[PDB]
Parts: structure tokens; sequence; C-alpha cells
């Protein structure tokens, strides 16, 4: 079925590989070449990790978890049973995730659109890519990528914090928090201001974007305007990402020890280390 | 390459816009500030007028007298040495009273005392704040959807400050004015509830969390995405949908089925926003008035 | 236990609020409707909200959502498969009737007003005390397509007096009459614009304004999707680059 003003948009083209061999719809969905490259690598995950879900012995989709190889294996192959899964879901998960990237792109092109949103997305994918290749790999073992399970991954969140004491003194980590709750402050103020101005008070009309400026410079002397605020939950978020990506890429290959101690470069400058008085004399 | 619409190409100005009048006392605006051309390749590029009615006063007086209370305890921290407070600030901390105070006011000024001061002039400072929310939106006849959503962030403050150590007997509870002390409070108010990650409201609010980027990210890159054909001008499209806004919901039906409006995509993130502080708050409020053990309290409830 | 009724509550809570927002999201485009423009079988679980009125400034009216979809506007297209689900090939030049990238949508066609009710994109030559404050002016340069040849010149920048922002270029072609050009659509360099998604010949068919110092939504429209549309259409005349 179609939105009502959908079909002038459903027009051929637009595809990056084969022609018009997969162009077209499945009720809403957009296919294409990577569409069926996305149903194949999610279909052949989601039949792996079932399987290992028989391995385990469960089918609890609390209890089902799918642990990548032990240390001992180091970045070579594993038993199935025993990390082989986890490593063909893996492929599988890095296929479909890139797969759909390419599915926007294609979207976008028959769209007439620009191709900010799979751009977005890539970051996303680099994130996974850091936790689950990247970073297992200058670590020297998969055994370091944490595990697919709804709560034992949080397990591996705490495990690996705690290995570098509290994990809230790596100052990347520190960064990517502040872009976080920027975003979400920063997302919060927008939908507010354009609903406030959509939604005036009762019996008004609608307000104008010039009210949102106004709003905005009564409140705190500032607006960054309707263009720019757009651009900024795109920047605060993206940046919230490529922080947490570059605080974990660090984290157990550059710097490995205690992060609370890596602020003793500061405290140690000549010009004030052995001042008395402080906390630190 | 196409150009993406990150940064400006050309940067445009006219005269200082003196905003909307409606039903503002205009005697209450500064005057405007300067044009930045930095802020302008991303933003606009004007700064000002601000309003200053009376209660922006009380609140930015708060705000500063809270800081000062805080910056105060800090320099005496550092023996009144310039040196040592800069190299020495994150680790100052002005710390509530003592346990066995409870909830009174009788601790002495080096103990517990200049903490009281320190949050009472910031308990004024956010009040009278999210008061300006309101009224600034009145003024305008606009709706009031902004001080609804910062009550939302009001309520995690509230519950950490104020709420939870009265509901637990004592100040001793609250949370420290220090960049690192305030971290370590954090990491052991964890420890001592037997994990956040037990809490169900914890989780829920990193889903909104982590939603609100995912969202932002979707939403902001669409929008830029359709700003060819002036998506960025939401209202009107809302009040007559254009081509812009067509393509952007097309772009999602087709990619995951559904889709959102103009005006809708505000309402998903308003809530996505909003939902964690809300879920944040009832998390925090529960953790050791109701639940001294999320673990615990996880093998007894799923 | 408190904390089990306030997740319990919760789920319930947040069931609803997803419902109510999936619905405030169908005040437009729906009903659903099947390729020849019916309504189709399958509208979902989720019904139609109750409509809303928003009451348009400066005498323009109401909007009332949802209510009666309908394109206004003829569309040349075809079925080129005999079940649902194919694309739909242009019946003739789908740059000139407006399909597929190159759609519009039948918007007002007045010009969208500003806070007090005065144009909100003028020509910079109408729009008192502006001008460029920063970045290449681009006013007096020539005009490149995707063929690497001159399609014509900048006259002017359309500017948003409001948000203080340059909206398009006005470009004066060969004959003297001049065109809109989205500024999102074109790349400023230092002795040039260049266009990527329009060769040289197909500027001239960019959707003329009926007014010199005014656009009207609907115009907007016209513009915007016809330069759009050349990523893909004129994807034949554009050069490696
Ligand atoms: C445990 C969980 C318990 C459950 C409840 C938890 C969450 C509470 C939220 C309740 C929302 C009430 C809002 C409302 O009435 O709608 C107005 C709103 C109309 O907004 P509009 O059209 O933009 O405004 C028109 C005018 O401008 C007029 O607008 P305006 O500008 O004058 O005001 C804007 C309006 C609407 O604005 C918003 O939607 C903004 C969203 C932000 C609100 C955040 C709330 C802050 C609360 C902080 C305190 C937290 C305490 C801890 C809890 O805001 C309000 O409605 C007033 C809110 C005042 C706060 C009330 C809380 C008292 C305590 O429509 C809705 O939001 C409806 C939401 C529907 C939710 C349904 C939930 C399902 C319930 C269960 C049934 C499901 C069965 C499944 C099986
Ligand atoms: C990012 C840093 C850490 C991490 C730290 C945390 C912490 C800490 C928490 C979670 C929580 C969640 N994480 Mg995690 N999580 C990580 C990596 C991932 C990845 C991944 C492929 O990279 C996935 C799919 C998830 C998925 C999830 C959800 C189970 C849950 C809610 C997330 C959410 O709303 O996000 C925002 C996204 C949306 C709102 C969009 C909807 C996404 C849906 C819900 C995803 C469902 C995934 C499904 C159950 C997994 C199987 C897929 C199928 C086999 C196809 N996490 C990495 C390892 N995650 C929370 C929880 O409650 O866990 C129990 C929580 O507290
Ligand atoms: C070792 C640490 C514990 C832990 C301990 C805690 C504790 C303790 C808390 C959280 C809370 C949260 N944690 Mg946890 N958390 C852990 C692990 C995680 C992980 C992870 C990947 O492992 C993640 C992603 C999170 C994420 C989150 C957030 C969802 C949530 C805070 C939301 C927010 O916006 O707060 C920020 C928003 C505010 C603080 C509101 C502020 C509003 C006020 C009004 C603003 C005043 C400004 C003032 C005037 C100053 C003005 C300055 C001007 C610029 C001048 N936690 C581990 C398990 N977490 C909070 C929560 O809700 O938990 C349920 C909380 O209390
Ligand atoms: C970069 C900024 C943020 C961001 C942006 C972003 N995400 C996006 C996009 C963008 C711009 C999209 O366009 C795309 C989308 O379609 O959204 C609707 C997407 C998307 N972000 C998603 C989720 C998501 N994003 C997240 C985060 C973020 N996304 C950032 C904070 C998170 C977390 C945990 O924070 C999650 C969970 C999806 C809804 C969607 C991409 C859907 C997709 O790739 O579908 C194809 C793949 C499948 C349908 C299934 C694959 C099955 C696998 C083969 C097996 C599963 C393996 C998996 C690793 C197990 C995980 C177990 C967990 C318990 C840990
Ligand atoms: C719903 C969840 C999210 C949220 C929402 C939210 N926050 C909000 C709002 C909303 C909806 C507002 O309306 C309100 C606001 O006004 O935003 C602009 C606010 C707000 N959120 C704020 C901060 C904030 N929000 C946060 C979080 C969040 N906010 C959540 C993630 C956080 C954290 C910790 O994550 C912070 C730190 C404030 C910007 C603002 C509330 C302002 C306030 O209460 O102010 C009182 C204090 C003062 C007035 C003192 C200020 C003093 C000045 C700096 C004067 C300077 C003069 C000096 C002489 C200059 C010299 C120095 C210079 C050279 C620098
Ligand atoms: C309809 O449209 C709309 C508009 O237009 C009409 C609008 O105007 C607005 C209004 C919007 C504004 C006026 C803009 C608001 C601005 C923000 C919300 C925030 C912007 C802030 C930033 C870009 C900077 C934030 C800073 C961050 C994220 C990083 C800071 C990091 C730390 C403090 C980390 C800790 C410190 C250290 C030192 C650790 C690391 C140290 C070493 C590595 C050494 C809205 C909402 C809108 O909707
Ligand atoms: C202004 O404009 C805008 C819009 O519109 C005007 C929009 O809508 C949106 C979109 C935003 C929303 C609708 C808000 C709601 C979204 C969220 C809260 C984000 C999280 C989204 C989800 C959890 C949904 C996830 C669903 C997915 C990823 C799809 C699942 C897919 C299937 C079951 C089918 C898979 C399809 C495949 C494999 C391709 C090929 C298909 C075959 C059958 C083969 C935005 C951002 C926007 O800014
Ligand atoms: C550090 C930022 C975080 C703050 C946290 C709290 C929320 C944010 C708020 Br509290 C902050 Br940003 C606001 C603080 C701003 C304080 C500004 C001082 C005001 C002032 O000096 O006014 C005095 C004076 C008196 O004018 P008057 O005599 O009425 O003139 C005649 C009137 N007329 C023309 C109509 C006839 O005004 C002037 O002439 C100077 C103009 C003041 C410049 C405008 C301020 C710009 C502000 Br500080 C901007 Br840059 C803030 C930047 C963004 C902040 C974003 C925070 C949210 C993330
Ligand atoms: C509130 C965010 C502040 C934005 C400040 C950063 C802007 C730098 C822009 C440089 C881009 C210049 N140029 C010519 C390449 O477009
Ligand atoms: C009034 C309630 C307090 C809740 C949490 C307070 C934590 C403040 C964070 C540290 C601020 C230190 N600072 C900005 C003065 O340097
Ligand atoms: C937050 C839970 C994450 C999973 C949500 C999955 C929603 C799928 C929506 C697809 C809708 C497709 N269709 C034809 C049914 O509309
Ligand atoms: C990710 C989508 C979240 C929406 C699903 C939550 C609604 C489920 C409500 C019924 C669950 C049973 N219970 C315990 C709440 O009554
Ligand atoms: C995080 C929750 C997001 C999931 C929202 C689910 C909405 C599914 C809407 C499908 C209905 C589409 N339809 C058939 C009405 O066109
Ligand atoms: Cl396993
Ligand atoms: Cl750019
Ligand atoms: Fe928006
Ligand atoms: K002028």
């Amino acid at each position: 079925a179609l939105l009502s003003f959908e079909r002038k948009y459903r027009v051929p083209g637009g595809t990056l590989v084969g022609g018009n061999l997969f162009d077209f719809w499945v009720g809403p969905f957009y296919v294409g070449f990577f569409g069926v490259a996305t149903f194949f690598f999610a279909a052949l995950g989601i039949i792996l990790i079932a399987w290992s879900a028989v391995l385990q012995g469960t089918w609890n989709p609390q209890l089902i978890s799918v642990y990548p190889p032990a240390l001992e294996y180091g970045l070579g192959g594993a038993p199935l049973a025993k990390g082989g899964l986890w490593q063909i879901i893996t492929i599988c998960a890095t296929g479909a995730f890139v797969s759909w990237a390419l599915r926007e792109v294609e979207i976008c092109r028959k769209l007439g659109i620009g191709y900010h949103i799979p751009f977005a997305f890539a970051f996303a994918i680099l994130a996974y890519l850091t936790l689950v290749l990247f970073r297992p790999v200058m670590m020297g073992a998969w055994g370091y990528a944490f595990p697919y399970g709804i709560w034992t991954h949080l397990d591996w969140v705490s495990n690996t914090g705690y290995t570098y004491g509290n994990f809230h003194y790596n100052p990347a980590h520190m960064i990517a928090i502040s872009f976080f709750f920027t975003n979400a402050l920063a997302l919060a103020l927008h939908g507010a201001l354009v609903l406030s101005a959509a939604n005036p008070e009762k019996g008004k009309e609608m307000r104008t974007p010039d009210h949102e400026d106004t709003f905005f410079r009564d409140l705190v002397g500032y607006s960054i305007g309707t263009l720019g605020i757009h651009r900024l939950g795109l920047l605060l978020s993206l940046s919230a990402v490529f922080f947490s990506a570059l605080c974990m890429i660090i984290t157990g290959t550059i710097w490995f020890d205690q992060w609370v101690d890596w602020w003793q470069w500061w405290v140690k400058l000549p010009w004030w280390a052995n001042i008395p008085g402080g906390i630190n004399g | 390459a196409e150009y993406q619409n990150i940064f400006s190409q050309v940067q445009v100005r006219g005269p200082a816009d003196l905003g909307m009048t409606e039903d503002v006392n205009l005697a209450n605006r500064s005057g405007v500030g300067p044009f930045s051309t930095l802020l302008g390749w991303f933003g606009n590029a004007q700064l000002g007028p601000i309003y200053l009615g009376s209660l922006g006063v009380l609140s930015l007086f708060s705000g500063l007298m809270w800081f000062f209370t805080i910056g105060i305890w800090f320099w005496y921290q550092a023996g009144w040495n310039p040196a040592v407070f800069l190299r020495d600030l994150f680790f100052f901390s002005l710390e509530p009273p003592a346990p066995e105070y409870g909830l009174s006011f009788a601790a002495p000024l080096k103990e517990g005392g200049l903490w009281l001061i320190a949050s009472f002039f910031m308990f004024v400072a956010v009040w009278s704040w999210w008061g300006r929310t309101y009224l600034r939106a009145q003024a305008l006849g606009m709706g009031k959807h902004t001080a609804w959503a910062f009550l939302s962030a009001i309520w995690l403050w509230m519950v950490l400050g104020f709420i939870r150590p009265i509901l637990m007997g004592s100040w001793s509870e609250a949370v420290p004015y220090g960049i690192f002390s305030h971290l370590d409070w954090t990491n052991n108010f964890s420890l001592v509830h037997g994990n956040l990650f037990y809490n169900p409201f914890h989780g829920l609010s990193i889903a909104f969390l982590y939603g609100s980027a995912l969202l932002f990210a979707m939403h902001g890159a669409t929008i830029l995405a359709v700003s060819r054909f002036g998506g960025e001008r939401e209202l009107e499209q809302i009040a007559d949908r254009g081509t812009a806004a067509e393509r952007a919901a097309l772009f999602w039906r087709w990619t995951m089925g559904f889709n959102a409006t103009m005006e809708g995509i505000h309402r998903w993130a308003i809530w996505m926003a909003v939902l964690v502080t809300l879920t944040g708050g009832i998390g925090i409020l529960l953790s050791g008035t109701v639940v001294d053990n999320w673990y615990v309290w996880g093998q007894n409830h799923g | 236990d408190l904390a089990s009724l306030a997740i319990y509550s919760f789920w319930i809570f947040l069931a609803g609020l997803i419902y109510y927002l999936q619905t405030e999201n169908m005040r437009e485009g729906y009903p659903l409707e099947n390729e020849d423009g019916t309504p189709a079988a399958n509208q979902g679980p989720f019904p139609l909200p109750k409509p809303k009125t928003f009451i348009l400034p400066h005498g323009r009216g109401t909007l009332t959502v949802p209510g009666p979809e309908s394109e206004d506007r003829p569309i040349a297209l075809a079925r080129t498969a005999v079940s649902e689900g194919f694309p739909h090939a242009p019946t003739g030049d789908p740059m000139k009737d407006g399909v597929g990238p190159a759609s519009w949508v039948a918007r007002r066609d007045l010009p969208e007003l500003d806070g007090h009710g005065h144009n909100k994109i003028k020509p910079m030559k109408a729009a008192a005390g502006f001008h460029v404050s920063a970045g290449k002016n681009p006013i007096g340069l020539p005009v490149r397509g995707c063929d690497l040849e001159i399609a014509g010149k900048v006259v002017d920048i359309w500017v948003d007096i409001p948000e203080q922002m340059a909206r398009f270029l006005e470009v004066e072609l060969k004959d003297g009459s001049t065109r809109l050009l989205p500024m999102q659509m074109v790349k400023v360099q230092s002795n040039r614009v260049h266009v990527n998604a329009l060769s040289s010949d197909l500027f001239a068919g960019i959707p003329t304004i009926k007014s010199p110092t005014e656009v009207t939504l609907l115009e907007e429209d016209k513009i915007c999707g016809y330069v759009a549309g050349g990523l893909m259409y004129a994807a034949p005349k554009r050069k490696s680059v």
C-alpha cells in the first residue's frame, strides 16, 4: 500500500548494483540488491544465533548468549561451539549493517536527497566495529570483544570498565558523555521549541520561526536558528559516538593502567608539582 | 563533491533583529550584542538581545552566588595559592554534612553548612530559571513545552539533591560539588546499591539516552538531506506539506517501513529526550528508599 | 513491592505513548492507497487520530489534519508491471513533468511570510541593509553546469530576512531572463559557481517565477524539485570530475 503522495516518487533508477533486477518494493520497504544482501546476512545471523542457543541449551532471550572465543585462541578461528559461531555472526552482523547503509544510499539516489543519513549511520557501525573488530585486533584476541547477550553484554561493560578502575576517569569518555548529555538537552529543546510554535496557546495563530528565535534570545541571549539546530543535533550525536569509539580504541592499547592515574601528568607539571598545600601536597 | 550544508558557504547580514514583540515587556530587553562571523559559519551570527526582568536578575544573581560559594571553598582548599588552585582544580570538593546531622542545619560552615548554602542558591537559581522558561513562552503566546521539558531534567536533579536525601533522613546522601568527587559519588552509589545495571529504570534511561543520539542523528541528517527543498522550515512544512517533508517520510518508509510527519517527529523527539531523566529519576528515588540492592531485587522480580 | 508496581506501570504508559505518537504521525498521507489511488484494504492496526486544526497567521486560513488527501496535479507516470510493488515509468520527460526525484508538491502559490507579514525571502537588492558579510561573494560569477559549460551568471542572492541566510542564487541566462538555484545545490568557487545537478542546456527549463521580486511556496517546490531531479536525469550529460 502507498502513502497518499508516494506514487510520484516510485520511479526506476538509483540502484548501485544490478540495474533494475531488484528495483522494487515489498509493501513499504524498498528492496534493491542491498535489501537482498541485508536479508541474507540477517537471516544467516539469526539462524546461527538460534543454533548457538541450542548448544547453550536454552531458548530464553534473556539467557541466550553468544560469546567470542576465549583469549587462548588469539586472532585465529575457533570451533563453532566455542567461539566460531560468534566469529561468523559478527561477519553476518557487519555485512547486514553495511548492506543496510548502502541500501540507504540507493534510497537517497532514487529520492534525489543528500547522503547525510547513511553517513551518520556509518558512525554507529564504526563504533560497533571498534568494539568487536578493531580493538580486539589491536589487543591480539577476539575474546576482548563483547558477547551477544542481553544481560551478558552488560556484564562485559562492567568488567571491562573496572579493569581500568572507575572508567569515569577516561578523558575521551568524559568528552563522549558530555556530547551525549548535551545531545539529549538539544533534542528536548528542539522538539519543545517547534511544538511550542506549532501548538501555541488556545485560540492563537501558529507562531513563526521568528517567534522561535525570539524565545531563545529572550531566554539565553542567543539563537542558533533552524538550520543551525539540525546541524547541531547531527554534530552532537555523531561527536558523542566518535569520542565513544576513541575512548575505547585507546583503552587496553595505548593506555591500560588505572584511568585515575592518567591525570597525574597535569598535577606533576614542574611549575606547580611541588608547591605545598591543596589536595596533592 | 556535492556541498553538504554542514557549514555555510556565504554569510549575509542585515540590520539587527530585535525580535517579535507580542506581549513582551520591551523595557526588559537588552540591545543586541556583537555579531560573530565565527558562529555564522554554523548557526546565526547575532548575539542578543537578552530579556532580563526581575526573575532573570534573581536567577543569575543566585547562580553566581552558588558558584562564588563553591569557588570560595576551592580557593580555601588551595591555600589561597593560584598555582595550586589550577593544579588541583578537579580534586577540590564541597561536601555535604555528615550523617550525624541528619537533615538539620546545625553543621559548621567548614563541614556542611557551606554545602547547604551552595545548594540553597542552586535551588533558587534553577526554579526561577524554570519560571523564566514558562513566562518567556507565555509572553510570546507560545506553548509551554519547553517548561514542561525542563521540568523532566529538574526531576533528576531534585531527586539526587533534595527529595532522596530528605526521604533517606540526611543531607549526607546528596551529591558533593566537585568534578572528580561527583564522579566518585556516582560510582559509589552503584556499588552500594548492588549495581545500577540491575535497576530497570537505569536500563530504560540508557535506552532513551542512546535513543536520543539515534534520533537526533536521524532527524538532523534527514533535515539536512532535504535542505535543498527547504526542509528546515519546519513550521511551514507543517502548515503546507512540501516535497521536503514528503521525501523525508519516504526515505524512512522505504528503509524501515514507517515514518513520521514534520510535526510528529518533534513529538518522538521531545519524548525520547524527556524520558531519559524521567525514568532516571524514578530509578534513583527508589534506590535505598524501597530497594537496597538491585541485583537482589532482580532475583525476586523477573 | 513499589518498584515492581512502578516498572509495570511504566510499560503500560510507554505502550500508550507509542500508540499516541504513531497515531499523531498519521495526520498526513493516510489513509494508505493502492497504486491506482483508491483506499487500500489494509490500513494497519493504528486508527486515524481525531482531527486538529492549525490557525495560520496573517488571514491565510487554517489546516485541518487528517483530512481529504489529494495530489491536486497530474502525475505523468505509468505502471511497468502487472502486479503491486514495481516502479512507475515516466510517460514523458520526468524533469518537465515533475516526477521521480524531480517531483514537486502543490503547495500554496503564495510566498512564505515572516512574523510581521512581509515576504520571508527577497532578492538582496530589495532587502534593506542586507549584504554579504563573510565568504566569497557569488554575485558576478559565471555559472557552470555538469557538462563543464557556462549556463549563465549570478546576478543576486535571494536571502531569508528573518533568519539572515542565503537561500538561492539568481542566475541570468543567455536570453536575459533569470532563474533561481537553491543554495544547497551550488558550489561557490573562487572563479565560478558550479552546479553538479544540471548540465548547461537544462537551465532554461528550470521553472520560472511569475513575479521577479518574490517566490511562492509552489514555485520553490518546482525549482527545488527540478534541480534535484538532475542528479538522476542529467547523469548522461555529467562528465567525470
Ligand atoms: C554502546 C555500549 C555497549 C552497550 C552498553 C549498554 C548498556 C549499559 C545498556 C545497554 C542496553 C541495551 N543495549 Mg547495549 N551496548 C552495546 C552494544 C549494543 C548493540 C550492538 C550491536 O552494538 C546492540 C544491538 C545493543 C542493544 C541493547 C538493547 C538490548 C538495550 C537497549 C538499547 C537501546 O535502546 O539503544 C538505543 C536504540 C534504540 C532505542 C533503537 C532500538 C534498538 C532495539 C531495542 C535493539 C534490540 C536488539 C535485540 C534485542 C538484539 C538482537 C537483534 C536480533 C538478533 C536481530 N547494544 C555496547 C557493548 N547497552 C540497556 C539494557 O537495558 O540492557 C539490558 C543498558 O542499560
Ligand atoms: C559506575 C557508574 C554506574 C552508574 C551510575 C549512575 C548514577 C548514580 C546515576 C546514573 C544515571 C544515568 N546513567 Mg549510569 N552508571 C553506570 C553505567 C552507565 C552507562 C554505561 C555505558 O555503562 C551509561 C550509558 C549510563 C548512563 C546513564 C544515564 C542514562 C543516566 C543519566 C541521564 C542524564 O541525562 O543525566 C544528566 C542530567 C542531569 C544530571 C539533570 C541536570 C538538570 C539540572 C537542572 C541542570 C542544572 C544545571 C546547573 C544550573 C549548572 C548550570 C551550568 C551552566 C552551563 C552555567 N550509565 C555505572 C553502572 N548512573 C543517573 C540516573 O538517572 O540513573 C538512573 C544517576 O543518577
Ligand atoms: C552515530 C549516532 C547514533 C546512531 C545513528 C544511527 N543509527 C541508525 C541510523 C543512524 C543515523 C540509521 O539510519 C539506521 C536506521 O535504520 O534507524 C532506523 C540506524 C540503526 N540503528 C539501530 C540501532 C542502534 N543504534 C544505536 C546507536 C546509534 N545510532 C548512535 C548513538 C544503538 C545503541 C546500542 O546505542 C542501537 C541498538 C538500528 C535500529 C538501525 C539499523 C538497523 C540495521 O542495521 O538493520 C540491518 C540488520 C538487521 C535487521 C539485524 C542484523 C542481525 C545480525 C546479523 C545478528 C545480531 C548481532 C548483534 C551484534 C547482536 C547484538 C546483541 C545485543 C544484546 C548486544
Ligand atoms: C530532559 C533531559 C535533558 C535536559 C533538558 C533541558 N535542560 C534545560 C532545559 C531543558 C528542556 C531548559 O529549558 C533549560 C534551558 O534554559 O536550556 C537552554 C535547561 C538547562 N539545562 C542546563 C544544564 C544542564 N542540563 C543537563 C541535562 C539535561 N537537560 C538532560 C540531558 C545537564 C547535564 C549535567 O547533563 C546540564 C549541566 C542549563 C544550560 C539550563 C538551565 C539554566 C539554569 O538553571 O541556570 C541557573 C544558573 C545560572 C543562571 C548561573 C549562570 C551564570 C552565567 C554563566 C553568567 C556569566 C557572567 C560572567 C561575568 C561571564 C564571565 C565568564 C565568561 C568569559 C565565560
Ligand atoms: C555560560 C553559559 C551557560 C549559562 C547557564 C544558564 C543558562 C544560560 C544563561 Br543563564 C546565560 Br548563556 C545567560 C547569561 C547572559 C548575561 C548577559 C548580560 C546582559 C546584559 O549585559 O545586559 C546589559 C545591557 C543593557 O541594555 P539596555 O540598557 O536595556 O539597552 C537599551 C534597550 N533597548 C535597546 C531596547 C533600548 O545590554 C547591552 O547593551 C549589552 C548586550 C548584551 C549581549 C547579549 C548577551 C549574549 C549571550 Br551572554 C549569549 Br553569547 C550566550 C551564548 C549562548 C548561551 C547558551 C546556553 C545554553 C547551552
Ligand atoms: C556553536 C558552534 C560554533 C561553530 C564554530 C566553528 C565554525 C568553524 C567554521 C569554518 C568553516 C569555514 N568554511 C569557509 C570552510 O566554510
Ligand atoms: C543542588 C543539587 C546538586 C546535584 C549534583 C551537583 C553536582 C555538581 C557538579 C560539579 C560542579 C562543580 N563546579 C561547576 C562548581 O565546578
Ligand atoms: C524498540 C523495539 C525495536 C523493534 C521495533 C521493530 C518495529 C518494526 C516496524 C516495521 C513496520 C513495517 N510494517 C509493514 C509492519 O509497517
Ligand atoms: C520497544 C517497544 C516498547 C513497547 C512495549 C511495552 C508494552 C508492553 C505492555 C504489556 C506488557 C505486560 N505488562 C507487564 C506491562 O503488563
Ligand atoms: C522505539 C519504538 C519505535 C517503533 C514504533 C512502531 C510503529 C510501527 C508503525 C507501523 C504502522 C505503519 N502503517 C501500517 C500505519 O503504515
Ligand atoms: Cl557461545
Ligand atoms: Cl559543508
Ligand atoms: Fe526539526
Ligand atoms: K540590500
